[PDB]
């Protein structure tokens, strides 16, 4: 993950966030773009947690370190639009 | 003369080199630098 050589040559997500712990930046220096930093970097470990769409009803999903949101359309809410 | 040698008396006359008793000062010449090298010579690369 860290070394001399590590973080000193060219930022690649084919090299160093991947196989050890991933704690930071280094999920964000690829791309240079703290958008999908937070909503990306927790699903290293455990594996994802959008990818079934708990919301139905034609709910959009958002990740986030521990919870899940859902956002359903007007007149339509719910922990999974449920 | 003493500035040479001989066995047979162990004949030798101590001295000591000219710049250490007096030092001098012009710094050096060094306008071109030196540079290390990769033992490949490219190190760094990116897949294509
Ligand atoms: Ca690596
Ligand atoms: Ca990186
Ligand atoms: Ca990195």
């Amino acid at each position: 993950a860290n070394s001399f050589l590590e973080e000193m040559k060219k930022g690649h997500l084919e090299r160093e966030c991947m196989e050890e712990t991933c704690s930071y930046e280094e999920a964000r220096e690829v791309f240079e773009d703290s958008d999908k930093t937070n909503e990306f970097w927790n699903k290293y470990k455990d594996g994802d947690q959008c990818e079934t769409s708990p919301c139905q009803n034609q709910g959009k999903c958002k990740d986030g370190l521990g919870e899940y949101t859902c956002t359903c359309l007007e007149g339509f809410e719910g922990k999974n639009c449920e | 003369d003493r500035t040479r040698y001989f066995s047979m008396w162990n004949q030798a006359v101590d001295s000591y080199d000219p710049d250490v008793r007096i030092i001098e000062n012009h710094g050096t010449e060094d306008e071109l630098p030196n540079y290390c090298f990769p033992l490949g010579g490219i190190g760094i690369t990116d897949t294509f």
